[PDB]
């Protein structure tokens, strides 16, 4: 989703100015990995008792 | 086929805090990731590290 | 170009190089030069070749000084009546890069807003160009930002 994004970012911005910086996106991944770890079948509550 | 990125050499920092104070302040216990970003112009040629 | 030359790059400022690569690509050791700024801790490497295409500058002459205060003290400047033609103008002066039409931009604004105050969107456009200005002056002169925003502030009262 990253690459997506970046991607169409970079073909609407203009050369010459732009870096990575501009680029890249952070949303997706942080939103991947929240609503993997929270709101997942695979992560459960440690059953401690 | 004019420009490329290739977001590389993943990097982590120091965990932002300690498990028990993540624990108490329901933080979640986490630590920052640092990649070393390039973008490539092919047509004048840079890289924006 | 030597090592340790403080020059000029747009749209990023001053720079200092920090020694001439002779990182080779396809067989052939073009003369490229890691360029650093301090704002975005940034590491550029350009060929000497095309240097001035991507246009590499140097500082901008003290005559360069008393030509932007002669714009900035410039009168006479109007605008399109509709304030949209307007910004997507000086925008685009703010967006060549030329320290000239840049000028204009802030001063014209400025004299927009010490009329009534403007709108929070050319509040930003004054403050980016201000600041770019500020510094590009500030290394010109090697007067300071703050320095630069004082007498920045001194001439736009005129």
């Amino acid at each position: 989703r990253m690459e997506r994004v970046v991607r169409e970012r970079m073909t609407t911005q203009d050369v010459e100015a732009i870096t990575p910086q501009t680029l890249i996106n952070i949303r997706p991944v942080v939103a991947a990995i929240k609503e993997f770890f929270g709101t997942s079948q695979l992560s459960q509550f440690m059953d401690q008792n | 086929g004019s420009m490329s990125l290739s977001f590389s050499d993943p990097r982590f920092d120091d965990v932002k805090a300690p498990v028990d104070e993540c624990k108490d302040k329901d933080m979640t216990y986490a630590a920052p990731l640092f990649v070393t970003a390039e973008f490539i112009n092919n047509n004048t040629g840079e890289i924006k590290s | 170009f030597k090592v340790g030359d403080t020059v000029v790059y747009p749209h990023h400022g001053a720079a200092l190089v920090e020694a001439i690569e002779t990182r080779t690509i396809k067989g052939e050791q073009k003369e490229y030069l890691v360029l650093k700024v301090a704002q975005g801790d940034l590491t550029v490497r350009v060929p000497a070749e095309n240097a001035e295409y991507v246009g590499v500058r140097d500082v901008v002459g003290q005559e360069g000084l008393d030509k932007v205060f002669q714009v900035l003290r410039a009168p006479h400047t109007e605008e399109p009546t509709n304030w949209s033609r307007r910004y997507k103008a000086n925008l685009e002066k703010l967006a060549s890069g030329d320290v000239n039409k840049v000028a204009e931009v802030v001063r014209d604004l400025w004299r927009r807003d010490q009329e009534r105050g403007l709108s929070a969107g050319e509040k930003r456009m004054l403050a980016k160009a201000r600041q770019i200005l500020v510094g590009e002056l500030a290394l010109a002169e090697s007067t300071d930002d703050a320095k630069a925003e004082t007498i920045l502030d001194e001439v736009l009262a005129a």
